[PDB]
């Protein structure tokens, strides 16, 4: 019957069969048949009288349900479906970003109460904030690692931290280490990753980006180190209003880290690190 | 046929830096989202 209606282009006869054989699930058969033949355009262009049966059929097919929900003006459902699809998307960064942007537009086009709309926009904005750390990865680092933002997976917070602080990021500045520190908030309590160890690693790698040699022993160690990436990270944390006394590892814990083994022999580094720690802790008190 | 850049207009209009969404009427914002959907349909055809 479907093959005859498709070979004869007889849409009025097909609609008559959807009514006549409604009790025998003919609509579900027709929808499966269009899906299997790849005729998705005809599946989504069904008359408004069939939108209830098409909605029920598409519940097993999330990747297509949002298109029907949008066509049916069910923007609140389209938002939820697109948000679930964005949450499940780990394989393509640009696809997750597109799904969140579409989910946000669907929420903004819906009749959500202002309080609920603001909650859903904030939930998406928080995920968009996380994805901005992946989008703002240095283009040269992406080229050197052979990564394409259009084809790469969604990276976990730890993998993004590693890319920001890695030795191959030769142009890492205070903002790259600040983004690596900001990314610590996205590491959940259930992760095998020690957030305090990773915070220590980020700060040790920031310290390693600067030369801690005494340029002509007459400069105030605090003034001489002012342009260092590590000191700019401390200044940025203080400007964000973060309590340095609770947030930073003890100056002794940094000096004990195995990562800093090349700098442990430098008495000027030890003095300058302690002097900066005491200075910025006193600037906050 | 720059359909990907059509969709980036949503990010520009919704940006907190320029607050362009405040100058649109509710009707124009609906029409913009409908136009963006026309561009997304052409991306699905690709």
């Amino acid at each position: 019957l479907v093959q005859i209606c498709e070979m004869t282009d007889n849409q009025s006869r097909l609609q008559r069969y959807m009514t006549l054989f409604a009790e025998q699930n003919f609509s579900d058969f027709l929808f499966r048949w269009y899906l299997e033949k790849g005729k998705r355009g005809k599946l989504l262009s069904q008359p408004a009288s069939q939108h209830g049966q098409l909605a029920a059929f598409l519940q097993a097919h999330d990747h297509l349900s949002w298109l029907h929900e949008l066509n049916s003006q069910e923007f609140e459902k389209a938002h939820r479906t697109l948000q679930t699809l964005a949450n499940m998307e780990t394989r393509y960064f640009c696809k997750k970003k597109t799904l969140l942007g579409l989910s946000k537009l669907a929420a903004l086009a819906s009749d959500f109460q202002e309080d609920v709309l603001q909650e859903k926009v904030e939930e998406i904005a928080e995920q968009e904030h996380f994805l901005l750390h992946q989008e703002t990865l240095p283009k040269k680092l992406l080229e050197e690692k052979q990564l394409d933002l259009n084809a790469m997976p969604v990276l976990a917070p730890f993998q993004l931290i590693q890319l920001y602080v890695c030795e191959e990021n030769k142009r890492a500045n205070e903002n790259d280490f600040m983004k690596a520190l900001d990314l610590l908030e996205y590491i959940g309590d259930d992760s095998e990753v020690d957030v305090e160890e990773l915070k220590l690693e980020i700060l040790c790698k920031a310290i390693k980006r600067d030369e801690w040699s005494a340029t002509d022993g007459k400069d105030d160690p605090i003034e001489a180190t002012k342009d260092s990436i590590f000191v700019k990270v401390l200044q940025n944390l203080l400007n964000k209003g973060i309590e340095l006394k609770g947030y930073l590892p003890k100056a002794e814990t940094l000096l004990q880290s195995e990562e800093l083994n090349s700098l442990k022999t430098n008495s000027y580094f030890e003095f300058s690190l302690k002097a900066n720690y005491e200075c910025y802790m006193k600037m906050q008190s | 046929k720059q359909y990907k850049d059509c969709l980036r207009l949503a990010d520009i209009v919704s940006s907190e830096n320029q607050k362009l969404y405040t100058v649109f009427s509710k009707t124009e914002m609906r029409n913009l989202l409908q136009k963006l959907r026309e561009s997304s349909l052409m991306l699905l055809d690709l």
